[PDB]
Order: C-alpha cells, then structure tokens, then sequence
C-alpha cells in the first residue's frame, strides 16, 4: 500500500475496526424500513 | 357461409371474411409477436414488428392489418419472418435508453421479451442515442418518455376508450414525441390505463414507482368494491401488502380496463 | 408580383363558381 | 436516524435490541452526498453518463438538457448536468 | 417541440382573424365537403400566420375553435408540417436550397455569402429581425439549381453576388425582381432551346375522329 | 449448435422396432430424441419382461441399471413416471 | 430510340413562350374535343388510357389505365374524387413545377377528361405550400375556365359537373405519397396510411378516391385527342409515350425537356440539356429518376437507356425521371449522405423500420463521409438498408435504402479509402 | 465516489440469488431518486455464490475479500443495509483494487 | 399483451397469515400449502386432485377473450 497507495474517495473510513462482536460496538439487525399501515389514533376530544 | 379457409402454416383454420392474418394465426394458437396493435385499439401499423410472409408473395405482409385472404399460408416463422422481425428490433433497441433497472416494467416489458424471443443476442448501433425531454402528464402517470417507441397506443386509447383526445404526436422524424403539446395534465377517469396499455415503461405508475418488481408480486384474483360496476381486478401482493392493483380482463364487466379510484 | 393573400381570396371569387356542396 | 427516518418509538421493543448495544448507522448519506457534487455545465443537448470508469460503472445512458429549467440527472449516478 | 408558456409566445397574446380573414375561411371551409370542416386546419393555420408571422399557441387554439377541431389537432399539424414558423420569423425570412441537386450546383457557396453578407449565422436571425436564415431542404426549381426562397418568392440560378445584390435591394426598397436573375427563362436549355424552337401547333391537330 | 449425427439417431431407431417387434405386448411407444437417446414406453406388466429381454438378450446387452426415477405429472391420471436408465 | 418532333410534343408552352393563359391556350386548341370526349363516357376514356400503356408518370409508373379503371365501378352512394398530386417533392424534380406554372389549362382539361373516366365528383389539386406563386398562376386559370364555363355545372357543355380545387401544401416530402396526400387533404398529419384498405376502396374522406401525378392528369385529354396509338407509338413496348426529362447537376445546360421515353441516357445529355460538364468522361455517377431511385457509375449508363423497363433491368428507378449527373469532382459519399439527412429531416416517423432505420444510416454515413468508420461497416449499412426496404409502411423506407445500396454497390472500393485515409493520419 | 450509494433498487440480485438471502423493498427518496429502503443479506441463508456479484448492473453490491468476520451471536450474521454499506465503505479501497484487476475477465 | 400464461390451469390453495417478523422485519407465514401451485392442462384432471386428495375446489370456468372485429379501413369512415 505504501508503493502505490489507495484511491481515496472522500466517504471510506479513516480508522478501521476489527471485530466488535464481544463489545458493545456489534451490529444489531433491525428493520430499516418505516412503518405501512398507519392506524386511525382515536379522537382525544371527548365526545 | 362467410368461412374462408386460410392455412396458417398449413392448418387450415377457417376465418370469417374480414379476419387479419395476425387473428388468423392466434386461432392456430401461433402468436405474432406484435406491439401497438391492441384488441379494442384500432390497428395503426406503426412498429411493423408483426411482418409475416404469406406464401408465394414478394413481400411480408403487415399481419395486424392485413385482411387475410383465401388460400394464404402465414409462414410466420419462416426464414424471412424473422429477419422481419430480427431487423425490426435492432431497430426499437437502437434509440432506446437502457434503464431496464430503472423500467418498473421490468419483467412487465413486451419489447425485452419479444427481443429475448423474437429478436437477435447483440447490438450493431456504434450511433449515439436520442434523449427526449420528460413531462408531467399528471400526478398518477410518470411518462419517463425517452423509452417511448412511437407506437401510439396511447394517443388510441385516450382518443377511442376515453374520450379524452388530448395525447397526441407532435414532429416528424427520429424526434416524433408523443407528449400533450402544451403541457396540460390528462386528467379523465381510465387514465391509469395508459401505464397498462404502454408496453414499453416510458409512462407508469408515479405512486407504484420503485416499490417492487413483478416476477416477486404475488397475484391474486378479485373484485372492484369502489364502484358498483364490480369490474374484476388482480390485487398485486408482495410479502403481505398490497403493492398494485391492475385490471383482468372480464368481457361483459371491465372489458381489461379500470377506473383511476380503483387503482 | 402577387400579395399573401391572393391564393385565399382568389379563391374566395370562386366560390361563386364553386359547385354545390355535397 | 438512518437513511430513511427509520428510528424506534420511544414505546418500541426492538430498542431492547440496541440496549448495551451500538445501533448501526452511517454518518455518510447519500442524499446529502449526491448535492454537493456540482451541476455539470455541459454545452450539447443530449449528454452521457458512462457512470464513470466505463466498464467499471453504471449501464450508459443520454439525458436531454434542453429542458432550460431543470437538470438533467442520471437516474443512475444521480450527478446533474445543464445546459 | 415543446410549447413552454413565455410572456411573449403563450395565449396572452391574444389571436382573432381580422374580420376579412375570417370571410376567408369561411371560403376554405366550402371547397371541403360539408361535415369535413375539421380538413380546412392547414389552409385556416396558414392564414393565421399570413396574419401574424409568429403563429402562437394562441394562433393554434383559435385555429382550433375556428374549425371546431380539438386543440392538440392543430399542434399536431403545426408540428409536423415545417412552412408554419411557430416562432417570431424574420421579415424577409430567405430559406436556402441545400439538397444534393443545389450543392452539386454549389450551393454552400451561398449559404456562406448569406452568413456574412447578413452577418448572422444560419438557424438565427438579423438584429433588426429583417432577415432570418434557414437552411431549408429541396424547394423544387432544382433546375435552377442555386436558388433561394425569401420570404414567397423563389429567387433561382443565382450566383453568389446575385444574392449580395438582391439582400441590398431587400435591405434599401423592396421587390428586388424576385425570380430567375440570369438570362435563362424559367427552366429551359440555357444555351438554346433543344425543342420546342417551332411555333406551337393548332386545334384539332391529329385528332382522331371524336 | 450443438453438432449431431443421424448414424445413432438411426441406429438407434432400428433397435427400437427390434425391441417393439420382439415385446409388441407390452411396448406402448418407442421415440428417440433428437438428442439420440431411445426411450421405450411400456404397460406397467412389462416391467419384468422388457427388462429381462434387454438385460439377457444376445443383440441387446443391457447389464447395468444407471438409475430408476419417477417423474410426478400431478395432471397425468396415472401420477408417476417410473423411467428405468440402462446401460 | 428518341427525338421525338416538337410538333409531337405534349406541352408546347413549356418553356413559356406562349401565354400560360387560356388564349395562348386556345392557339394551344388544349380544349378542342373536351365536350365530346366527356360525351364518349368514362369508359371509353379509361380505354384509351389501356391503349396508351401510360404508366405512372409519377413516383412507381404503376398502368394508369387499370390503376384509374379500380375506381369505374360502380359508385356506393358516395361521391367519387379525383386527387392530382402536385408536390413535386423528389428532389431533382421541376418537371411538375412547369405544367402548373406554364401550362396549367392542359392539366384542368386533364382534370375533367380525367374525372368522367373516374365518374370523380370533384377534383383537388394539391400544389405544394413552397410554390406560393405556382398557386397563383393555377387558379387563375381555374378562375378562366369556370367563367367561360369549360368547369363546373354544364362542364363544357356537358351534363357533367366537374368542380377542380387547389389545395395548400406545408413543405412536406411525404405529403406527396398517395395515401398521405389524402390525410393532409383530410386535415390531419400528413401520415401514409396502410395499402390494405385501398385509395379507391376508402376514399378521402371516405370517398372513393385516386391519386395521379400532374403530368398523368396533364397528358390524358391530349392522348385521347391523339388516340392511344399516337401515344403508345412514341415508347419502347411497355414503357410508352414521351417523358418529361429534367437533367440537373453537373450537365453544360441544364434543363426540363421532354422526350420519347426509351431515350439513351449517353444520348439525353448528349442532344437536349447540355454536354457532361467536363466531358462525358467526366460522369461518375448519375441517379435517373431523383434521389429515391439508385445511382448508376458511367459504364452502365449510356449501355442503357431512360425507359422504366430498361432501367429495373439496370437495378434503378426511372421514377420521376429527374436526371441529377455527378462529375469526377464530387464527394459522392457526401452527395448520397445529404440525401440521407434529406430523408431524416423528412420521413413521418409513423413506422419503426424507416424512422431508427433512416437516422442509423445517416448517422453511419455522416462518419463514412468523415471516414472515421472501420470498412467492415460498410456491409453493416447493407444489411440495415434491406431491413428499411421490405419493412416499411410507405415507399420512402424504400426510397432511402436504394442510394446507399447504390454507393456500396458501385463505388464500395472509394468508400473503402476514406476508410484507410482515416486510419492511416490515426 | 461522489458517495451516492451505488444500488438502484433493480432488485435483481435478489432474483438471481439461490438461497433467497438478499429481501429488497424500495420506495422512491426524496430526491426523486430510486433507493432501497431496506436490503438485507442473510448470510447464513448466503451460500458465497458470487452471483449477486455478477448480476448487479451497477456492481452496487460485490464480494469483498474479507472472510473472517465470524459473529458469537446468530443475529449479527443477519446484515441490513447499514452493515453493508459500512462493510462498503470500510473495504471499498481493496474492493476498488480487486475489481480494478479483474474487470477487463468479466 | 402476451398470452403464454393464460394456457394451462392452476388450482391454487385459499392465502393465510403473513405476519411481520420482529428481529428484521421479513414476511413470516405460518401455512406451508402457500407458495404451493400445482398446474393441471384441463380442468377435469385439476378437479380429480382435488376430490383424491380431499380439499375443497371451486373452479372457475376460463373466460378467453372474444372475437373482435377489426379493420383499418374502418378508421377512415366517411360518418363513423
Ligand atoms: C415519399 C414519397 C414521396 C412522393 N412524392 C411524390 C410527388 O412529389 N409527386 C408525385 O406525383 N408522386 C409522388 N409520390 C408517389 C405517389 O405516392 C403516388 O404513387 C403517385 O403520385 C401516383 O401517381 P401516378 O399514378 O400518376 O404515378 C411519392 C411517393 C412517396 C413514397
Ligand atoms: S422498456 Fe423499460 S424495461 Fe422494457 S426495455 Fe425499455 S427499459 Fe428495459
Ligand atoms: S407512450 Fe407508451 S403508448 Fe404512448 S406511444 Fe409511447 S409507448 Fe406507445
Ligand atoms: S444491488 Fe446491484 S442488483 Fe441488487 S439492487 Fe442494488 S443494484 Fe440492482
Ligand atoms: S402490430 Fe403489426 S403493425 Fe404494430
Ligand atoms: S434541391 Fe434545391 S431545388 Fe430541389
Ligand atoms: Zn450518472
């Protein structure tokens, strides 16, 4: 890497890590997509 | 009485006087690979992708518009036929943008699958392309339309089935673009149909944009509840919500075609 | 020497000549 | 949060998920990335957009500029270009 | 071809045919067969620009309603066809025959003359909008190869300077003798006739009985 | 294209009316592909007899068993397409 | 063989040289016999028309006689039409633009000896928009004849009601074709429409209808005068008459003479127009009937001859019959390549085949001419023309591919070295 | 490297995928743009087949070179979008090389 | 506009639950019968799998589309 060094691209990280797997750092999968069938929240005004 | 007999390919198959050689041949069961030729659309000729050969004749024949005649043999995959057809896609491929991952109608396309059965596995066109400027034809119908290929099923369909006469071509040559001259929204009911009736995915959907792709959307057969008309319908379902609702064809009903509320 | 209009309103004199419609 | 405003209600259990733990996201956006590159101020109609690298990019098309207006953007790249 | 609403070329430019334009496409409409009005769109669309040079979405809507014809119609036919300037058009508006049969006969020559001599490039038009050059295709007097259309008149056979001197009379006075500037009538053998040098022959001649 | 002869889409023919002409009691229908391969249909009661005859018959050796299948066409009365490969 | 006698020549106005108007007409004796012509019946007419072995005129010389005879049968209770279109579009063409400016009563008898044969109500002249002042000359005449009663109710005499129209063309090329002639007359885009429903069977404006080219209206009162025979005499067997001739481009005096058909091409620039500039060594290439029909290189052509048979031998058109002459000094792979951008700027773009078809060729042949493509393109534009020639709705698919079927097939080895200049300077 | 993600939402690696791994929904961003709102390999459903490489018209989504990333817990295998980018955007450098190297095969 | 997938008859089971899964949000069904779609060539055949194999069938009869009268002549009716 030191002869011909990499393309930088303005985004790619700067510090890279190992494995945060037994740390606090891991990846926790969620769902990214946002909600689909909103519901009719009921009338906070009594009637 | 009224029953000529014309042979497609030898077969025969008995037509009433009147008949096109494309009819002629979907009675055999053979299907002409065909675009701007549409069943309640008058005939237009404008691709000419559907050129067949009836036998013992210098020329093919255009078989959307073609009467057939007593006697005739359709030929329709013989050798000329499909450099007919070989030919003709070279050209719809030629000044067509390629953003086939961005045409919703992916695998709802009738010119990439008519080019993967009916046309040749390579380009010839070094040219350079053509770039048509888009529109806003309305809130519904995106018209991306630089995938146009001039086939002016639309500019039928809202001059025949909808009343509308709006949509309509404007220039000659290579930069005929069929887009309202003024830009003047289409706004009618049927509207929607536009985007099912377009085989290429110039206008679509706007709302039905990039949510899905076809081959994953599960399709399950219903019926109109919006109007009392009860038009048949096939809601589009992909891993539980309902994604597109497009119409099925009922012949008495909703001959193929439903209303802008109920999609 | 003939002005922009004359093919139109020649024609216009003709139509005193001009057969009826069908 | 992320890209697309995807956050956990306050309510939410899968925030449990996150408990003791970092929750995934990128600082870099896109949507924000993509502005700062500048409109390309090209001097013919119709231009290209390879992608960039060619081979190595994105499948070519041809944006119209004559729009005056607007500017064209590579449904692809997002990049624009003017006339 | 698209018509993006601008102050000057939108409806706001009001249109109407002058009450005699109007008597004459009442005339037009009478050649087409009654119930067939809608076949009277080019001739009425021309005379729209007789009126006005410019033939505005305006021009094109009035067309429309004139001829109770819908309205995308008449742009169909304004953008298919290309005498109908759609645009502001110069004055003299000269178009310059550029076909294989006019170039053989250099043609280019005079396209150049015109850029310079006009002083604007073709596709554009003279500051004072008196002249707009267009480098139009065959305008039949191929015969006549070099030739130029300004405006109505076809200006034919013309060498380069010819023009130069037919643009000076367009640009001081007016009817610069518009036709074939050369000693050639119309379009017969430049040197001597090949034919018809005997007198014409008479009525009855070598007829067959009734 | 793949290149093709019609020697073995010929020989193989003729041995498909040998077989025929010798078990015509239970040998439905004899096709060979145009992949040259042969493909003797038989009434299931023929299973023991055609076999035997092309496993011990001097002009058509057929010792080995490739493989024993069955297709399922659910559409088909009879569901099952048990095929006997043999070599 | 040729020289045909100016006394048996057809339009002795050409040229001028006698009043366009009715007088100098009636020196002319152009309306001598047309009441009893009328009076024989559309029959009789149409026979004579068969006698002649008139073809076209026009663009495809189909017979004129059986062409015109499709619409003698009897009428459905719509009023037939006669349409003489007058485009004169085909580049090289000014043969059209004579008649109407010259002699324009020889066509408006055609048009009413032509009408009773087709029993037409009406007849309308479609002039193109670009001869403004053409028009002006035609209606005028028209304007004549009805005052002295020649047209309209009481035609000349006759029981028959004639009415003749002029209508405005707007610089189209295609508004010539027959089935695009008609939609323009209708109003609508000029766009062929298909040959299934034929011009007779569905009529402007549903009217049973024919389209003949000006010179085809203009001969047929003056052949019936001169009976069939006279006519049919003049010509090579099939290929009969006297042709208008129109030599353009690269010719010592270029010029519209008309000549018995049939005539030596060595011998048409040779005896009227002028000498080949630079000497009848110096001929490329010359295209006989306009830009639509294929180029033939000087061997060939004075070897053949201008009549339709001879030249479909040759592989080329007799067409319009505009001769345009190519000297040594032209960059042919240039003169073609305009025609191909005279195409792309013209074609409808209704048909798939003709508008991609038409712009891939240009675009192909803008770089041949610059030399920047490879040679083994070359052929590629061969098999991208024959794809245009059989798949077109119209014939102008068919007319775009023959130039460039004719600059590989004669002048493929020229093509070939603006290939290698080229590649060889890199 | 302007740093608009590469992916198009064209959802055809998941077409092409064998195992099913690749889920992709979209929805049209605000710029007007086509993004995937959510896309989610499975790599325990994942059977390394290099076929999602091959299929991607832009190469939005490519097989990197790391193989050591084993994960104590079953949920960490399962990556979303914001694994895959970060992934991106960590190795994008050697990534950059090794399609750099091997495009002119493809 | 193509008709290829109109040819043979498919009997296909009734649709069933298909609940969003907590951890990363894919569809989760709970019948196996689902992605299940036999394809029979004639509608007699399709109906004895039914009757054999016990579950309940409603069949719908084909409905093709029918002949429609075209002509390009027709588009340039004198009176339409
Ligand atoms: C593109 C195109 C342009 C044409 N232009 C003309 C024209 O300018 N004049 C003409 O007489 N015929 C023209 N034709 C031929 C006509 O369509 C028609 O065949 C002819 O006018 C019939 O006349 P005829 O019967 O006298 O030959 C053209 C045809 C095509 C395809
Ligand atoms: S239409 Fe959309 S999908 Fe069909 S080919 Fe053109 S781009 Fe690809
Ligand atoms: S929009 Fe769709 S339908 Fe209308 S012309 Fe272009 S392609 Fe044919
Ligand atoms: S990854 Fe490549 S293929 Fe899969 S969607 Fe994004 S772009 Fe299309
Ligand atoms: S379907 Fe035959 S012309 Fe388009
Ligand atoms: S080409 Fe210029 S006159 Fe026909
Ligand atoms: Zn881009």
């Amino acid at each position: 890497p030191t002869t011909n060094p990499p393309t930088a691209r303005k985004f790619i990280w700067t510090n890279h890590k190992f494995n945060v797997s037994a740390t606090p750092e891991q990846y926790v999968p969620y769902s990214t997509t946002r909600k689909k069938i909103h519901e009719w929240v009921p009338p906070s005004t009594p009637y | 009485s009224n029953l000529i007999e014309v042979f497609v390919d030898g077969q025969s198959v008995m037509v009433e006087p009147g008949t096109t050689v494309l009819q002629a041949c979907e009675k055999v069961g053979m299907q002409i690979p065909r675009f701007c030729y549409h069943e309640r659309l008058s005939v237009a000729g404008n691709c000419r992708m559907c050129l067949v050969e009836i036998e013992k004749a210098p020329k093919v024949v255009a078989a959307c518009a073609m009467p057939v005649m007593k006697g005739w043999n359709i030929l329709t995959n013989s050798e000329k036929s499909k450099k007919a057809r070989e030919g003709v896609m070279e050209f719809l491929l030629a000044n067509h943008p390629l953003d086939c991952p961005i045409c919703d109608q992916g695998g709802e396309c009738d010119l990439q699958d008519q080019s993967m059965m009916f046309g040749s596995d390579r380009s010839r066109f070094l040219e350079g392309k053509r770039a048509v400027e888009d529109k806003n034809i309305g809130p519904l119908v995106k018209t991306i339309m630089t995938r146009c290929i001039q086939c002016t099923r639309c500019i039928r369909f809202a001059s025949e089935i909808a009343g509308v006469d709006d949509l309509g071509t404007t220039g000659r040559g290579n930069d005929m673009q069929v887009g309202t001259y003024i830009e003047k929204m289409f706004m009618s009911e049927l509207s929607g149909n536009v985007i099912d009736i377009c085989p290429v995915g110039a206008l679509t959907s706007k709302p039905y944009a990039f949510t899905a792709r076809p081959w994953e959307t599960r399709k399950t057969e219903s019926i109109d509840v919006m109007d009392a008309v009860g038009s048949n319908i096939v809601v589009s379902t992909r891993t539980g919500e309902v994604m597109r609702i497009l119409p099925r064809m009922h012949e008495d009903i909703n001959e193929e075609w439903i209303s802008d509320k109920t999609r | 020497d003939y002005n922009t209009y004359t093919f139109l309103d020649l024609n216009l004199d003709l139509s005193k000549f001009r057969l009826p419609q069908p | 949060i992320t890209h697309t405003g995807q956050v956990y209600d306050e309510k939410d259990y899968r925030r449990v998920r996150f408990v003791d733990r970092q929750k995934e996201v990128n600082e870099n956006f896109a949507i924000d990335l993509i502005a700062q590159q500048p409109v390309n101020e090209v001097e013919h109609r119709i231009i290209a957009c390879d992608g960039g690298g060619g081979a190595l990019g994105h499948p070519k098309v041809y944006i119209n500029l004559d729009k005056e207006t607007k500017t064209g953007t590579c449904g692809y790249c997002g990049l624009q270009f003017k006339q | 071809f698209v018509h993006r609403d601008t102050p000057e070329n939108n409806p706001d430019t009001p249109f109407d045919f002058t009450p005699e334009n109007y008597k004459r496409i009442e005339a037009i409409v009478k050649n087409y067969p009654e119930g067939h009005q809608a076949a009277a769109v080019l001739p009425v669309l021309d005379l729209a620009q007789r009126q006005n040079g410019w033939l505005p979405i305006s021009a094109m809507n009035k067309v429309a309603e004139v001829l109770q014809v819908p309205p995308m119609r008449v742009y169909e036919v304004a953008t298919f066809y290309t005498m109908y300037n759609r645009k502001p058009v110069g004055k003299y508006h000269i178009q310059v025959c550029t076909t294989t049969p006019c170039m053989l006969r250099d043609s280019d020559s005079i396209l150049e003359t015109l850029q310079r001599k006009l002083g604007i490039k073709v596709g554009e038009t003279t500051p004072d909008k008196l002249f707009t050059l267009i480098e139009v295709e065959c305008l039949g007097a191929c015969v006549n190869a070099p030739m130029v259309q300004i405006n109505d008149n076809y200006y034919e056979d013309l060498t380069p300077k010819d023009i130069e001197e037919i643009i000076d009379e367009l640009k001081a006075g007016k009817v610069p003798k518009p036709g074939p500037r050369s000693g050639r009538f119309c379009c017969e053998p430049a040197g001597g006739l090949t034919s018809l040098t005997e007198p014409p022959k008479g009525p009855g001649f070598g007829v067959q009985a009734g | 294209v793949r290149p093709r002869s019609d020697v073995t889409h010929k020989q193989l023919s003729a041995f498909g009316e040998y077989v025929a002409e010798i078990l015509p009691k239970y040998v439905q229908q004899v096709q060979v592909s145009c992949l040259d391969e042969l493909e003797i249909c038989i009434h299931p009661d023929g299973v023991i007899p055609t076999l035997t005859f092309l496993r011990d018959h001097t002009n058509a050796q057929f010792k080995s068993l490739a493989d024993l299948t069955a297709v399922d066409v659910p559409t088909r009365q009879n569901r099952f397409e048990i095929v006997y490969n043999l070599l | 063989f040729g020289s045909l006698k100016d006394e048996d020549r057809i339009f002795t106005n050409l040229y001028g040289r006698h009043d366009w108007r009715l007088k100098g007409a009636l020196r002319r004796g152009d309306w001598y016999k047309t009441k009893e012509i009328l009076l024989k019946g559309p029959d009789w007419i149409l026979g004579e028309m068969k006698t002649s072995g008139l073809r076209g005129r026009g663009g495809a010389g189909f017979p004129t006689g059986l062409k015109w005879s499709f619409m003698n049968k009897p009428s459905d209770g719509r009023p037939k039409y006669l349409v003489v279109n007058a485009d004169e579009g085909e580049p090289g063409t000014c043969k059209d633009r004579e008649i109407m400016r010259h002699d324009p009563h020889k066509l408006v008898e055609g048009c009413l000896v032509g009408g009773r044969a087709m029993g037409a109500r009406a007849a309308y002249i479609y002039i193109r928009g670009e001869f403004y002042n053409e028009a002006s000359n035609l209606q005028v005449a028209i304007r004549e004849a009805y005052e002295a009663g020649l047209i309209g109710k009481n035609a000349c005499g006759s029981d028959y009601d004639f009415d003749v129209f002029v209508v405005r063309g707007a610089g189209a090329y295609i508004c010539g074709e027959e089935t695009a002639l008609i939609e323009s007359i209708e109003g609508k885009q000029g766009k062929p429409r298909l040959k299934p429903p034929f011009p007779a069977d569905v009529g402007v404006f549903g009217c049973p209808t024919t389209v003949a080219n000006v010179e085809t209206v203009a001969v047929s009162p003056t052949i019936c005068r001169r009976g069939g025979t006279w006519f049919a005499g003049f010509g090579r067997e099939r290929n009969s008459g006297t042709k208008l001739f129109n030599i353009s481009g690269h010719v010592n005096h270029p010029c519209t003479v008309e000549e018995e058909m049939s005539v030596p091409l060595k011998e048409l620039i040779e005896k009227h127009a002028g000498g080949v500039t630079g000497g009848w060594d110096n001929l490329l290439a010359v295209i006989p009937g306009g830009s639509s029909t294929p180029l033939i290189p000087k061997s060939v052509c004075e070897t053949v001859l201008m009549d339709f048979d001879a030249l479909v031998q040759a592989q080329t058109g007799l067409g319009t019959a505009a001769v345009i002459v190519m000297d040594r000094s032209t960059d042919i792979v240039k003169a073609i390549a305009r025609l191909i951008e005279f195409y792309k700027h013209e074609s409808c773009g209704q048909c798939t085949p003709c508008r991609e078809g038409v712009d891939w060729m240009n675009k192909v042949m803008a770089r041949f001419v610059k030399g920047d493509a490879r040679p083994a393109e070359i052929d590629s534009l061969w098999e991208i023309s024959k794809q245009i020639e059989g798949h077109t709705i119209c014939a102008l698919g068919d007319g775009a591919a023959w130039p460039v079927q004719g600059l590989i097939r004669h002048f493929r080895p020229e093509l070939e070295d603006r290939m290698q200049r080229f590649a060889q300077q890199h | 490297p302007s740093g608009e993600e590469r992916c198009i939402a064209c959802k055809l690696c998941e077409a092409i995928c064998p195992a099913q791994a690749i889920t992709i929904e979209a929805e049209p961003r605000a710029d007007g743009s086509r993004r995937t709102t959510r896309y989610d390999i499975d790599m325990t459903k994942c059977i390394y087949c290099g076929f999602c490489q091959e299929a991607c018209p832009v190469d939005a989504i490519v097989e990197g070179p790391n193989f050591e990333f084993s994960t104590e817990t079953h949920e960490e295998l399962l990556y979303n979008k914001e694994k895959l980018l970060n992934n991106g955007d960590k190795w994008e450098a050697e990534i950059a090389a090794n399609i750099q190297a091997d495009y002119l095969y493809r | 506009s193509g008709v290829n997938n109109t040819k043979k008859w498919k009997m296909e089971f009734d649709t069933r639950e298909r609940w969003e899964n907590p951890l990363m949000g894919w569809a989760s069904t709970a019948d196996p019968l689902s992605n299940m779609v036999l394809t029979f060539s004639a509608k007699e055949d399709a109906i004895a799998f039914a009757e054999k194999n016990g579950w309940s069938y409603d069949v719908e009869e084909k409905k093709v589309p029918k002949p429609k009268s075209k002509s390009y002549g027709a588009n340039f009716s004198w009176n339409k």
